[PDB]
């Protein structure tokens, strides 16, 4: 039932701008935390942003701060990633992520088709 | 201002006493009911004018004297009725504050799962209006998961206050774990964890609250004021209950508890305490059960006004909905029941250690004494016993019955009786001087002029109007019948006419056989009134 589908990747320069769109679908999405992760080639799956139900509260990873700004259009079911001041380590594939609780003692991770973002 | 760990812990051992379930439990329902912004003016008005000063008043009148509810009526015996007043309210709440124990103990052993059932619409109690937070187009009257599991499985409510039905064995069984923690308890009669477990508690459930969408939709129905609502007497006559309940005000308890205080103890200072704590407190419960409504609101396609007017339930609908959107949900259900449990528990120790102490004063001292024990057991005994229509398919229509009649303006009625008797029959010009002699200054003016003359006007006027205007109770759209709110109204003065039938009592008991002189002789203090064998400016 649940999907994530990420947009907005590709080639770009260092300094450069990028607005990543991950739209999801199969869940009322305005009751969930939304999450924003990064895989580096060679390097393992990394946390970058998270954003509150309202968005009222949005956390970044301490490399990301002031850097990316995280928001969200709960009629659109859509989470972005606003992405500036790009530099050459942001090169990584772009993972959009929901952790489904269930009301349980544990979560689903369920992940997006996964978008590339290339700095030069 | 630093006091080498020695007084923060009396701060934190006078915290633990204003929170209680008068204020996680009842006020946000209370409020609901009234509409958050028809309800924060008269609750401040009541409680800065009124409640405050009966509060001190009740805790002062006690430890003067050093007497339980009963016996403190020493000052005018004929008034003794106003102390068994107090015991049938006290009983009323210790018959029915033990259910609200056993929904909490229900929702704490039901929290022992891998899933919270609560959460879902695919269970088989669910009907086909379940929205469903985590869960084509399906209904016009949608509901919450957490509304049908209160609703339809913990509570399998019948259509009617005559259909009983069947009594509901799983909460039966909590009945009797409630009364068995209470009675242990009172054989056996760490303060930071008591004061200190409901804020961290409630702050959770508030940062989670704040953040879900609509939540400022629940707290602007919350804070933002309803000027045009002002003039129902129901509004001022809820918000008077509340206001003198969440204090214990007309429960007796008060006196009881305080006639083991030492004499010269500040009972302004712990007044203020208590009450402004007690205050922020319930404000505190009440703005994170908004937050919830706001998003229950957008989540079921709602006006927060109609999402969930229940009466009691709206702990048991909106904490619940709350928890299921927490990580590692179950254990903190288990915690924040846990925390109710223990919240609960003890006042029914406080009210049954106040209730079985004001029987024992009242009768011949050793064999009584000898039946200590017995008739604690007795109480509880009685008190599980007198429960048991709170567990049956129609209990809550009851229970919204007791709390909103039995236990709601009686208690203000009951304590502006005493105002005026000790203004005015007693004398206030005697009683200052009385407060004088352990507190070393007078009281306030600010109380001065409440006591002489505010509240007895503005209950007085609360009281009037509520006769005028008064309505068939509703729970959620069920409208009570005539026979139910004619049991309300006999509830509501059982304990009020305790004090005119005490009166004609000590009048024909009393010495005079005049008109009256035989009044007079009634309504002057006894012989034996003052505090124990030391502490006398005038014996
Ligand atoms: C907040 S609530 O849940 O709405 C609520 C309502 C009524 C309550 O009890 C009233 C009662 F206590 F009277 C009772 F339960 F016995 F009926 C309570 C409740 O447990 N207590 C209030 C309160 C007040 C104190 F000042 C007090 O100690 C003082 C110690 C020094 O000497 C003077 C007293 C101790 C207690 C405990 C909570």
């Amino acid at each position: 039932q649940v999907q994530l589908v990420e947009s907005g990747g590709g080639l770009v320069q260092a300094g450069g701008s990028l607005r990543l769109s991950c739209a999801a679908s199969g869940f009322p999405v305005y009751a969930y935390e939304m999450y924003w992760y990064r895989q580096a080639p060679g390097k393992e799956r990394e946390w970058v942003a998270a954003i509150s139900s309202s968005g009222t509260w949005a956390g970044y990873a301490d490399s990301v701060k002031g850097r990316f700004t995280i928001s969200r259009d709960n009629a659109k079911n859509t989470v972005y990633l606003q992405m500036n001041s790009l530099k050459p380590e942001d090169t990584a594939v772009y993972y959009c992520n929901v952790k489904d609780w269930g009301a349980s003692w544990a979560y689903y991770d369920y992940w997006g088709q996964g978008t590339q973002v290339t700095v030069s | 201002r630093g006091n080498w760990g020695n007084q923060i812990e009396f701060v934190l051992t006078s915290v633990g006493y204003a929170v209680g379930l008068g204020n996680v439990w009842r006020f946000p329902y209370l409020c609901y009911r009234n509409g958050g912004g028809a309800f924060m003016f008269p609750y401040f008005i009541m409680l800065i004018f009124c409640g405050i000063p009966a509060f001190f008043m009740e805790l002062s009148f006690g430890q003067f004297a050093s007497q339980g509810c009963l016996g403190v009526w020493r000052i005018s015996p004929m008034f003794k009725g106003v102390g068994y007043g107090m015991m049938v309210v006290s009983t009323y709440i210790g018959i029915y504050y033990n259910v609200v124990i056993c929904i909490a103990f229900y929702y704490f052993f039901s929290s022992m799962t891998h899933v919270l059932p609560w959460a879902y619409c695919n269970n088989p109690w669910n009907t086909h209006d379940c929205a469903g937070v985590l869960d084509l187009t399906h209904s016009l009257q949608r509901t919450s998961p957490s509304e049908e599991y209160w609703r339809l499985y913990v509570l399998k409510l019948s259509d009617d206050i005559g259909n009983f039905g069947e009594v509901r064995l799983p909460l039966l069984g909590c009945l009797g774990v409630a009364w068995l923690v209470v009675f242990l308890c009172l054989i056996r009669g760490v303060v930071y964890f008591t004061a200190t477990f409901p804020y961290v508690v409630l702050t959770i459930l508030f940062v989670r609250g704040v953040t879900l969408e609509g939540a400022f939709d629940g707290i602007m129905y919350y804070l933002t004021p309803q000027w045009d609502k002002i003039l129902e007497a129901k509004v001022w006559g809820d918000a008077a209950s509340q206001a003198f309940y969440s204090l214990g005000c007309a429960w007796g308890g008060l006196i009881t508890m305080a006639s083991y205080n030492k004499f010269h103890n500040n009972c302004y200072r712990d007044s203020v305490i208590i009450s402004i704590t007690n205050c922020a407190t319930s404000v505190y419960a009440g703005f994170v059960i908004f937050s919830i409504l706001g998003f229950m609101a957008n989540h079921l396609g709602v006006d927060v006004s109609r999402v969930a007017d229940h009466g009691p339930g709206l702990a048991f609908v909106a904490y619940p909905e709350a928890l299921t959107l927490l990580p590692i949900s179950p254990l903190w259900s288990l915690l924040f029941f846990f925390m109710l449990i223990l919240l609960g528990l003890g006042t029914q120790f406080c009210l049954l250690e106040t209730l079985v102490t004001a029987i024992v004063d009242e009768v011949g001292n050793e064999w009584i004494l000898q039946k200590k024990t017995y008739v604690t057991l007795g109480v509880a005994v009685a008190g599980f016993l007198l429960g048991i229509p709170l567990t049956s398919q129609a209990g809550i229509y009851w229970l919204l019955l007791m709390d909103n009649y039995a236990a709601s303006f009686s208690l203000v009625v009951i304590s502006c009786i005493m105002c005026v008797a000790i203004m005015y029959i007693y004398g206030h010009r005697n009683y200052f001087q009385d407060i004088q002699m352990m507190l070393g200054f007078p009281p306030p003016l600010f109380f001065q002029i409440c006591w002489r003359f505010v509240s007895p006007a503005i209950i007085f006027f609360i009281l009037v109007f509520t006769v005028i205007q008064y309505q068939p109770i509703t729970y959620n759209h069920y409208q009570y019948p005539g026979w139910a709110v004619a049991i309300g109204f006999l509830m509501a003065l059982s304990s009020v006419l305790c004090i005119p039938l005490y009166a004609m009592f000590r009048l024909a008991r009393t010495d005079g056989d005049t008109l009256l002189q035989r009044l007079k002789n009634a309504t002057k203090p006894s012989r034996d009134w003052g505090p124990a064998l030391l502490e006398h400016r005038t014996g």
